[PDB]
DNA sequence: TATAATGGGAGCTGTCACGGATGC
DNA sequence: GCATCCGTGAGTCCAGG
């Protein structure tokens, strides 16, 4: 097929297609599966060996990874690949920190206080003391992640018209402003499906306004 | 270490489109988007919805989010019932399934491909208001306008139809944002054309030009006036850290006062009004001092009409009007004795 | 401030915790059985984009090929590491490879006709069909076969072998095949009355391979 | 809204001295 | 076990400009 249809290639009788002098070739670490009924999985969803891919059950996966439904060539395609959940950023960071259960930390490290070597004695007392401090306090270490970032009192960060009638304005303003722009372009990108760069890019610059 | 460099790292790693590869990513954008369309024909579901669902499949689940202009909260388990919903068609139908992930797939790979052209369109946008990374990602939401609205039919190679959108969207920015004191854009441009005619004025006059002359080198309905308060408008505020001295002891809100909070003269001369008021009052008897303390609100804090102060009272109108001008002239007549409240009013 | 108290409780360097943290290395939560190198993907490793993306979305590579040059392998087709891709290509990895954007497409037609040859029958070797190269027949001296109708030749060759095709008045009257070992001694267009020389067969004549 | 355009630029140079966390 | 790198601190008040 073609742009305008007086360039489409259209076959005049019955023969066979044969392919030659290709643009450039991709070697894919992929499964090839091919079919001939209605196909049960899209592009996209991802399949662990034993999952049912076309044909009403009867091809099926081989390996893990990811489907590519390729209709020209009437076959589906299982790129290697697993369903790893590997993050980046404070939302990593937080989940690991909610995760963290202290007391069975407490134990590890105080059967680690008993070890001959005097430099991991001094780092698990070193960190035991963080994990009492939190112990002892009522403080989830997870809260030293901000989800919602507080915002301190105008009059104590003003917008003041001085005498001349032009405007005076603390820094706090213009570095809160920074964050909302960047907060708001971030959850305009989320809800507009954009790339991962992007979204990656504009988490870090988010970050750097926080900090 | 350094953001922008780690951005450009990031963006060196996507290699850049063959034609042949830039028109099929296109190519196929268009045709999931109208499988999108096709597939909201058949289910009778909202083509936006379905977008969003074919969307959240092809980034994964590491990505649903609640979608403003959706009509519907999108948590994987709507997705999955809608993607089960749509898994359970013909093939004929079902094949549009196919396209518009192939079409989602093909529209980010488009879009990171392109991200490189954003930075060498923003770079010449620098020292605007706005942070260099700022106007990348400003950029991004233009290239990302620009792959949605793409025709490759029309045989244009994508950088043309992208550097519009590109261009159209760090502007807004720049004269949505670099401004503490928000400015609408149509008058950020008039601020802008002002400021270039003047540029031209004194670049001919050898001198600055006054409100006059630019009020006539900007056209007509342009007086001097007019010239003067768009300038008053335009003026940006300063900071209360900007330094006086060399020494940090030196900020400049150091030198505002707070013309808010009384001042405690202020408050002590209420204070003393106050009671001079209540002394001066006690001399009328508590029926004429309560009309009055009514229909002045020195009670309660609100002022009432004459049949209030009558149905309140059990008097008429013009009697309790009545006692209110008796009142005032006792207060009138001791005030002219004592000269008590004099001192008072200024 | 250091000791990272985030960095100390959840066990990682200052330059782990900022790695993460702005966005140059990504941390596993749950490695879902992900292997890299051999070393299967232990929680809490610390994983470059590379390193992820491979695990994530899967090794692949593109070569260019340059204009003219055919592929040496087929579509669809399985490829080993260090296997040359084209006359210039060699891949790095295994697995599928692909074909990108093909520039030339050769239809094979397929033909299914009727066509008549005449020969002395004591060169002729009686099969009940013919493979293609198997020998037809096994001429002693030059024969010339001749023309039994009178017509206007329509002269097809093939890579290897020929069709003649004599047609009275368009309508065809004709069709002559000449195997592997028989020059034509007519050109396209000739006018030939009936018993004139066609073609030359001499020694052995076999099937075309096509 | 449509030739095509595809990885940025500074940096800033003459303290001094500690403590306390991190690499051969 | 020692260097080695990091961040953190480095007198008071007063005037101007
Ligand atoms: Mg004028």
């Amino acid at each position: 097929a073609a742009i305008d249809p007086e360039e489409e290639v259209i076959a005049e009788a019955e023969g066979v297609v044969h392919l030659h002098e290709p643009a450039s070739i991709l070697v894919v670490k992929a499964r090839v599966y091919p079919f001939e009924d209605d196909v049960e999985v899209s592009t996209g969803d991802r399949v662990a060996p034993g999952d049912v891919l076309a044909d009403g059950g009867k091809v099926k996966s081989d390996v893990y990874g990811r489907v590519e439904v390729d209709l020209v060539r009437n076959v589906v395609r299982v790129v290697e690949s697993y369903d790893i959940d590997a993050r980046m950023g404070a939302e990593a960071i937080q989940q690991l920190l909610k995760e963290l259960d202290l007391e069975a930390l407490e134990k590890e490290l105080l059967e680690e206080m008993k070890h001959p070597s005097r430099a991991r004695r001094a780092k698990a007392r070193k960190r035991l003391e963080v994990v009492r401090a939190f112990l002892d306090s009522g403080n989830r270490p997870e809260w030293m992640i901000l989800e919602a970032v507080p915002v301190l009192p105008p009059d104590l960060r003003p917008m003041v018209q001085v005498d001349g009638g032009r405007f005076a304005t603390s820094d706090l303003n213009d570095l809160y402003r920074r964050l909302i722009n960047r907060n708001n372009r971030l959850k305009k990108l989320l809800a507009q499906g954009a790339p991962e760069i992007i979204i990656r890019n504009e988490k870090r610059m988010l970050q750097e306004a926080v900090d | 270490s350094d953001p922008v460099r780690q951005y450009l790292h990031e963006i060196g790693q996507v290699p850049l489109l063959t034609l042949e590869e830039e028109v099929e990513l296109a190519r196929k954008v268009e045709e999931g988007m109208e499988a999108i369309k096709k597939l909201s024909e058949i289910t009778g579901l909202d083509p936006d919805l379905i977008r969003e669902v074919v969307r959240a499949k092809i980034l994964g689940s590491a990505r649903v989010r609640h979608i403003p202009g959706l009509k519907e909260t999108l948590d994987p388990k709507t997705v999955e019932e809608i993607d089960q919903k749509l898994k359970s068609l013909p093939k004929e139908h079902k094949r549009y399934l196919h396209i518009a992930r192939e079409g989602e797939a093909a529209r980010q790979h488009l879009i990171e491909a392109n991200l490189r052209l954003v930075v060498s369109i923003a770079k010449k946008y620098t020292g605007r208001g706005l942070s260099f990374l700022d106007l990348i990602q400003e950029g991004n939401q233009g290239l990302i306008r620009a792959v949605e609205k793409f025709e490759y039919k029309r045989r244009f190679k994508f950088s043309t139809y992208a550097t519009w959108w590109i261009r159209q969207a760090i502007n807004r920015a720049i004269a949505d944002q670099a401004r503490t004191i928000r400015i609408p854009v149509h008058m950020v441009e008039t601020i802008n054309k002002l400021s270039r005619t003047a540029r031209q004025l004194q670049q001919e006059l050898g001198r600055e030009p006054t409100y006059e002359e630019i009020a006539e080198a900007m056209g007509p309905g342009w007086d001097a006036k007019r010239v003067e308060e768009t300038l008053k408008i335009a003026q940006e505020p300063v900071s209360l850290e900007t330094p006086i001295g060399d020494e940090k002891d030196s900020f400049y809100g150091d030198f505002i006062p707070d013309e808010h909070l009384p001042s405690p003269v202020d408050a002590a001369t209420q204070s003393l009004l106050s009671e001079e008021l209540e002394k001066a009052l006690s001399k009328l008897s508590e029926r004429e001092a309560m009309v009055l303390k009514l229909r002045k609100g020195l009670i309660d804090g609100r002022e009432h009409t004459l049949e209030e102060v009558g149905a309140f009272f059990g008097v008429t109108r013009e009697r309790i009007r009545q006692i209110e001008n008796k009142a005032l002239r006792k207060l009138k007549y001791h005030e002219s004795r004592t000269r008590k409240l004099r001192d008072f009013l200024d | 401030d250091v000791p990272s108290k985030i960095g100390t409780l959840l066990d990682l360097s200052a330059t782990e915790l900022e790695q993460v943290l702005y966005f140059s290395k990504y941390i596993v939560l749950d490695p879902k059985g992900a292997i890299l190198n051999g070393v299967p993907v232990e929680k809490r490793q610390l994983l470059t984009d590379e390193e992820y993306r491979e695990l994530r979305y899967g090794k692949q590579e593109t070569y260019p090929l340059p204009p003219g040059v055919d592929a040496l392998v087929k579509d669809g087709e399985e490829v080993v590491k260090g296997q040359e891709l084209a006359p210039g290509v060699v891949s790095r990895l295994d697995g599928v490879a692909l074909y990108r954007f093909p520039r030339r497409v050769r239809v094979e037609y397929v033909k299914k006709e009727r066509a008549g040859l005449r020969l002395p029958l004591a060169a002729w070797v009686e099969k009940e069909a013919y493979k293609p190269g198997e020998i037809l027949a096994e001429l002693p001296e030059p024969y010339l076969f001749r023309a039994e109708e009178e017509g206007v030749v329509e002269l097809k060759e093939l890579e290897e072998g020929a069709f003649l095709v004599l047609r009275r008045e368009d309508e065809p009257v004709a069709t002559y095949f000449l195997p592997v070992g028989m020059t034509p001694l007519v050109v396209h267009g000739e006018i030939v009355e009936k018993g004139q020389p066609l073609a030359e067969a001499k020694g052995l004549l076999r099937m075309p391979r096509q």
